[PDB]
DNA sequence: TAGATTAGAGCCGTCA
């Protein structure tokens, strides 16, 4: 697999995404995202079904008020949710949770009984327990080379 | 049609060995050079002040926004960038009543009123220094509006204190020199532009659009005063030694005495920086002369060389001095007679006030940064501020200036003069931005200038930045 | 069944149930507890059944 | 009476 897969609704979480991205990307994960990438239009469906189904360990979910009830992060999840009962992993979907006024209470049904990473407080303690989690989890990795993230 | 050159930019170097050419983005991605463990911080001020100080720090431990991240990077928040804590529990806070202000911001003089004010905190300062057992890494004096506003010199309310000036600022940093202590001095309208407004319901200062810009700015001036290197140069060549001089009035005295103070800096041999100031105030009583006397020009060089064989074991390969003004024919032989045999001295002359601008035909955006007409071999128009493709803006607003470089004594190469003062365009430590309009060299040796001007108690001088930033 | 459980309030009773859950792990015992153990997005009420 | 150098202070804009 290899590869850790991030949903947000674009372009409004944008400023959030490439700061993780490039944390992630210059600690030595491979990340997929649909910011990395100036080129569009071929495939804009096929690929991206292709790399959740064949070759992603991880699916990282943005929740935030833009993301909850959005088409295509809708349709992420149901095939990520069909990828992760397929290999049999309890621990697949780690939603992010980076908005304050996106209340428990009115969270989407495809994660509402999972254990999701607070983000609202500070981003820091957020990157800790993300780092702590896929360490807890043998998420693959490179060794960590920020350089990557500069490129 | 002349012709014009480029000059590239000369790229800063951050943690794990990695260069880049922004301040703000090299933080952001790899981290500062050393490691600090944290900024325990002592505040002092009203309650009100303590009150605000608290907010202001729960704010930065989170990510802070522009509104154009292209424009101006982002702040992802203090304990990610620079991996130390400075958050609102280690503070520790020493009232000053509003009754203390009131019986001195009354007297209608401002030089007994400002003495007054200067005493009233310092002393508090130095009480809590001097007779308390915890570890104060840095002061931060949360000054109220009023207490700035009137203390200006040329500014009025709608013998034995007289030797010291009349601004609030420049005292307060002088009287608290031979105690050593890292001091940050705050508007209470800065740290809350929100609750300050004006008969219109908004802020006197909108900070709404910048408030990133302003957390790395403050992140990086207290992460500095606690010990901290944020950045170092890329690659200054060995052997090389720089060193600032400006001259300063002195005011409150029988005679002008005007005042000349230097800043030095050059490579460790441990490939670090050394950056500091080589000041202890020169004089000259002749009025309206910008000259230093054969014996002051001896003692400097001799002083400055001195601080570079100890730093290093062995004397320059190359010496540059850099100055606003020209030198005349006996300063200089002054300077030579104390000099080594194999080593090169040159002076230069940097100079703002000279009318040339250049207009771009075609757009709406100013000249690049890196450009330079090239008069001679002994002169050279260098821009400094321009527009900057990576940011995608100009530092200024209108047409810009440049600087007029003239090589007024000595023998080098134009083209490493140019390129050797654009590099030292990237270390100002007292701001957080991509690049500055003029060498720190001349800039950090008139803030020492002008704070060792306010008084004449001081005798031997700290030379660390920190103390006057 | 070796894991001694601690019901509290969260996050009104945090400080006295930290202290406890770190005394107890101190001595030897196994303890579960809603803030040191429980993992992130995981269905919460069905482990806590479980355990 | 000029030309040519120098240093102080004060004030305003930063977005859209
Ligand atoms: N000490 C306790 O009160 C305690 C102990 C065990 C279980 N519970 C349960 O009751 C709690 C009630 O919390 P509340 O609504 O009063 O306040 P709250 O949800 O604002 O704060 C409670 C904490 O929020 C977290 N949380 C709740 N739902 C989550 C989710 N879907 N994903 C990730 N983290 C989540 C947990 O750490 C929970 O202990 C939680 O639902 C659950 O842990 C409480
Ligand atoms: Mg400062």
């Amino acid at each position: 697999r290899n590869k850790i897969f991030i949903s947000h609704a674009t372009p409004d979480d944008n400023d959030f995404t490439r700061w993780l991205a490039l944390k992630l990307i210059g600690l030595g994960y491979e990340v997929w995202c649909d910011i990395l990438f100036l080129d569009k239009g071929v495939d804009f469906w096929s690929n991206i079904e292709k790399v959740i189904r064949e070759d992603t360990c991880k699916f990282l979910l943005v929740s935030s008020s833009y993301s909850n009830q959005r088409e295509g992060v809708l349709k992420e999840l149901a095939v990520a949710a069909k990828v992760k009962k397929q290999l049999k992993d309890d621990k697949f979907i780690i939603p992010l949770a980076i908005d304050e006024q996106l209340s428990y209470d009115d969270i989407n049904i495809d994660i509402v009984r999972l254990n999701a990473i607070d983000f609202k407080m500070s981003w820091a303690r957020g990157l800790k327990d993300i780092l702590e989690a896929f360490e807890k989890q043998k998420v693959p990795k490179e060794v960590a080379d920020a350089s990557k993230s500069n490129l | 049609m002349k012709e014009l050159i480029y000059i590239e930019e000369p790229k800063i170097l951050f943690a794990h060995g990695q260069k880049c050419t922004d301040a703000r983005d090299g933080l952001a991605l790899f981290g500062p050079l050393n490691n600090l463990y944290g900024i325990k911080s002592g505040v002092i001020g009203t309650k009100q002040g303590l009150k605000i100080f608290r907010d202001y720090l729960d704010h930065i431990q989170k990510p802070i926004y522009n509104s154009n991240s292209i424009t101006r990077p982002m702040f992802p928040g203090f304990e990610a960038v620079f991996d130390c804590k400075w958050e609102s529990t280690g503070i520790t806070f020493k009232e000053v009543t509003n009754e203390d202000i009131g019986k001195f911001l009354y007297n209608s003089s401002t030089h007994k009123r400002t003495y007054d004010l200067v005493s009233l905190f310092i002393d508090k300062i130095i009480s809590a220094n001097k007779n308390e057992d915890e570890n104060v890494d840095v002061w931060f004096v949360i000054v109220p509006d009023e207490i700035y506003k009137y203390c200006r010199p040329n500014s009025v309310l709608p013998a034995e204190t007289y030797n010291y000036d009349a601004q609030f600022h420049d005292q307060f940093k002088a009287r608290l020199l031979k105690h050593t202590i890292p001091t940050q001095i705050f508007r209470e309208s800065t740290l809350a532009w929100r609750d300050f407004k004006n008969a219109f319901g908004l802020p006197i200062r909108d900070f709404s659009k910048i408030e990133g810009h302003l957390a790395w700015t403050i992140s990086t001036a207290a992460f500095y005063k606690a010990g901290g290197k944020p950045w170092k140069l890329s690659d200054v060549r060995n052997g090389v030694c720089y060193l600032g001089l400006v001259y300063k009035k002195v005011e409150k005295s029988k005679n002008p005495r005007n005042a000349c103070c230097a800043a030095q800096m050059f490579l460790d041999n441990g490939d670090g920086t050394v950056f500091k100031g080589e000041v202890g105030p020169w004089y000259n009583p002749k009025n309206g002369q910008y000259h230093l006397e054969p014996k002051e020009a001896k003692a400097l060089l001799s002083q400055s060389l001195q601080s570079y064989k100890e730093q290093i074991g062995e004397y320059p390969k190359e010496v540059f001095i850099h100055a606003k003004t020209r030198f005349n024919h006996q300063e200089w032989d002054a300077f030579l007679e104390v000099t080594p045999k194999e080593t090169n001295l040159v002076g230069v002359t940097i100079s703002k006030t000279k009318p040339l601008k250049l207009y771009k035909t075609e757009g709406d955006y100013t000249i690049l940064r890196g450009n330079a007409y090239v008069v001679n071999e002994r002169s050279a128009f260098l821009w400094t501020v321009g527009y900057v493709p990576k940011i995608q803006t100009a530092l200024s607003m209108e047409v810009p200036n440049p600087l007029f470089i003239e090589i007024n004594k000595g023998e080098a190469d134009i083209k490493q003069v140019l390129k050797d003062i654009l590099s030292l365009t990237k270390l100002n430590y007292n701001a957080c931005i991509f690049a500055d309009g003029e060498p720190v060299t001349l800039r950090f040796a008139d803030k020492i200038g002008e704070i060792l001007t306010a008084s004449t108690d001081i005798k031997t001088p700290p030379l660390a930045f920190k103390y006057y930033i």
